[PDB]
This record gives structure tokens, sequence and C-alpha cells, in this order.
């Protein structure tokens, strides 16, 4: 029977210097102190932070400790450095190997509202056939911010995706790209073109429309 | 110091067998489990299988039927099959280092099953497209993409494959205020992405992005001049 691990919380946005505790459940008991830590930064390979549940491998700083039993397992960083922000995994090795979700540790900042902006299709790509019609939410905080489209007030389902930059390194914002694809048909059937915005920064989601023919 | 050295196919179509290998250097074999894990894009890892010196393997027991895992230990080496791959396997594969086997009084085995040191990972992805140059189409700033004093504009790159696209703004001279995001796999098994830029609007100044595709040697260089709305 596979062990399943889920960790808490599931950002944990804290300010450098504070300190980070990450907690690590498991469905089953993991025999003696068989659970481990990694770390993993972006474009980076995960990196072995804390082995037998509470043993440190050569060379992670004093800062990094390891505490738990049975179920309940915890990750602590008593001083948060810089280099700390990144994920974080806790893995069992009692029966077969399994990971917990994993742990983003991000910079934690005042709440900034997303700045809204739309582009229509260019007469290029209208050309080929596909519209495109791009949202852009443009350096907020927090990351979590919804965007839903709004075809002459229709709901879209399944025809869009999107994309969120890493927290910038000056304001620690999140930027976000939502791609709205059409047919040129489909896009010549309809007339408003909604991106609407729900981030915490917002009283309430933000409309940012234009009319196809006059854009 | 024992290194790690990952490399095998980074591109696969539907339903083929995806194979990986990972050399070991500066230590053998012998003496550790060596085991595949795996991460798909913005998402979080999976312990695929481990085998040692021996031949013995083990695999998750959620990827059923599909892991393969062999040992040559002449070239103190370890490779990874993973037949039948599908969309759900386009992933970073990394190779490590699993538990060591330690010798006591009374039992002999293979404990402390974690993972280190670590490969570089090799980034695998699973798409039946071919090599394909993009197109780049402006994202042009109107009064729909302005708001007080500052504008946005930038550019889309659409419907290319393979990974990855470079996109500069006036040759460089552009850096404050750009995100370029991260790529999207499209229904289409094409990769598009959108590189965007935060101006003043007294400026609205020319505007460039460049756009680059190695896989395909494309290089585009497209004006973003304002629209109307």
């Amino acid at each position: 029977h596979e062990i399943v691990l889920t960790q808490s919380p599931g950002t944990l946005s804290l300010s450098p210097g504070e300190r980070a505790t990450v907690s690590c459940r498991a469905s089953q008991s993991v025999s003696a102190s068989n659970l481990a830590w990694y770390q993993q930064k972006p474009g980076q390979a995960p990196r072995l932070l804390i082995y037998g549940v509470s043993s440190r491998p050569t060379g992670i700083p004093d800062r990094f400790s390891g505490s738990g039993s049975g179920t309940d397992f915890t990750l602590t960083v008593s001083r948060l450095e810089p280099e700390d922000f990144a994920v974080y995994y806790c893995q069992q090795y009692g029966s077969s190997p399994t990971f917990g979700q994993g742990t983003k540790v991000e910079i934690k900042r005042t709440v900034a509202a997303p700045s809204v902006f739309i582009f229509p299709p260019s007469d290029e790509q209208l050309k080929s056939g596909t519209a495109s019609v791009v949202c852009l939410l443009n350096n907020f905080y927090p990351r979590e911010a919804k965007v839903q489209w709004k075809v002459d007030n229709a709901l879209q389902s399944g025809n869009s995706q999107e994309s969120v930059t890493e927290q910038d390194s000056k304001d620690s914002t999140y930027s976000l790209s939502s791609t709205l694809t059409l047919s040129k048909a489909d896009y010549e059937k309809h007339k408003v073109y909604a991106c609407e915005v729900t981030h915490q920064g917002l009283s309430s989601p933000v409309t940012k429309s234009f009319n196809r023919g006059e854009c | 110091q024992v290194q790690l050295q990952q490399w095998g196919a980074g591109l696969l179509k539907p339903s083929e067998t995806l194979s990986l290998t990972c050399a070991v250097y500066g230590g053998s074999l012998s003496g550790n489990f060596w085991s595949w894990i795996r991460q798909p894009p913005g998402k979080g890892l999976e312990w695929i299988g481990e085998i040692n010196h021996s031949g013995e393997t083990n695999h998750n027991p959620s990827l059923k039927r599909r892991v393969t895992l062999s040992v040559d230990t002449s070239k103190n080496q370890f490779s990874l099959k993973l037949s039948s791959v599908t969309a759900a396997d386009t992933a970073v594969y990394y190779c490590a280092r699993g538990g060591p086997k330690v010798y006591y009084e009374y039992w002999s085995g293979y404990v402390n099953n974690c993972f280190d040191p670590w490969g570089q990972g090799t980034l695998v992805t699973v798409s039946s497209a071919s090599t394909k140059g993009p197109s780049v189409f402006p994202l042009a700033p109107s009064s729909k993409s302005t708001s007080g004093g500052t504008a946005a504009l930038g550019c889309l790159v659409k419907d290319y494959f393979p990974e990855p696209v470079t996109v500069s703004w006036n040759s460089g001279a552009l850096t404050s205020g750009v995100h370029t995001f991260p790529a999207v796999l499209q229904s289409s098994g094409l990769y598009s992405l959108s590189s965007v830029v935060t101006v003043p609007s007294s400026s609205l100044q020319t505007y460039i992005c460049n756009v680059n595709h190695k896989p395909s040697n494309t290089k585009v260089d497209k004006r973003v001049e304002p629209k109307s709305c």
C-alpha cells in the first residue's frame, strides 16, 4: 500500500529572516525515521536538504532542521535567507518512495492589484484562420488571480490557456497571460470580447473588454 | 564526489518508448540503489523506479507494466525505459543515488532510500508534432491596453515546436518592464508564449521584438506599432 504524503501549507508567504515551518502528514505510519526533505530552486534539480527525519547532509546550513515521527513530520528554517525561498518536498522511504505535493516559500509583500490589459488578434493572424485574444495581468500579489473569458457576455470554457511568471526580484509581484483561442469564423460571429479578473487586490472583478471591428 | 551524467532522447511521439541513461562517475554502482524520479512542468516529483548493481528492480505501482530498468556495471550506468508513452509523461527526468547497502550483525540490505546526489535532469516532451517555426503576431497597444501614463504591448510567439525560443526587445536594449511568459503546450501539440512589455504612454518610440527559434533557425524581428480601439 502506497503512503500518500500531504504537505502544509501549499504556499508559505514569509519575509526574509522569519521562521518557516512546513508540515508533512502521511496516510500511514512511517517506520523508524524513514523520511527526508528536499529543496528545489526554479530551473534546478532537487537538493537533499535533510535525511533520516532529523539528520543533516554535509554542507546544509544549521538553519534547516527536521522533526516528527509516525505520521507527522516538520521541516523548519529558523531564519529565512533570501536563497531559501523555493519549493520543499518531503519523501518517505519506509515503503515505496512517495513525495509530498510540495510547498512553495515565496516573498511576502503588500497586496498588489493586477493591471489588466487586453490585446485583440492581429489582422495577420486572422488571415491564418485563428484568433488569439490575449489578457495581461501585470504586477500583482498574491499569485492567485482568476481569469475568465466572456464572448458576448457568454462564459468561455476550454479555449483558454494561462501562463504565470516567477516572482519578480525587485517588487516580488507576479504577471499572468491568458490566451483565448477561437477560429476566425467564431471570432467574426461575435462582437464583445471581455477578460474578467478576480484578485484579492480588487474590491470587485475588473473587466477589460473590446468590440470587434472597432479594435 | 560521485557525479551523475544524464542523457537520452528528449523528443518522443505518443505510444513510443522513452529511453534514458544515467552514468555514474566518481563512484561505483555497487553499494547503493539508483533511482529514476520525474517531475512534470509546474508539478511535483514522482519516483519512477530503482535498480541496484545486482539487477534487482523496483518501480512505482501506479505505473503498472511500463518501467523497465537496466544496469551496465562495466560502464557504471543505469537506464530507464517507459513504454507506451503519453502526454502525461512529458516531464523532467532526474536520476539519483538511492539507499546504500549496510552490513549489520544479523541483517544486511539496503536502507535510507533517499536521493543524493541528483542528476541534472533531462526534459522529455511527448508530442506528435515535428520541427516547426513560430509565427510572431503583434500584441498592439491601444486604449484598451493603457492605464494612465502606463501602456503595454508585446508579441505572441504562436505555433512552434520544439522548445525553446528566445525573445529580446530592441535587440536587448529594452529590458525593464519586460515579462516573457513560460510557453504553454497547445491542444495542437505546438508551443506558444507571449512576451509583453510595459512602457510610458508619452513614448507611444519604436518597439521591435526579436524572436529566435534555434531548432528551426527562424528569426523574426516584428515591430509593434499601436492599433486603434
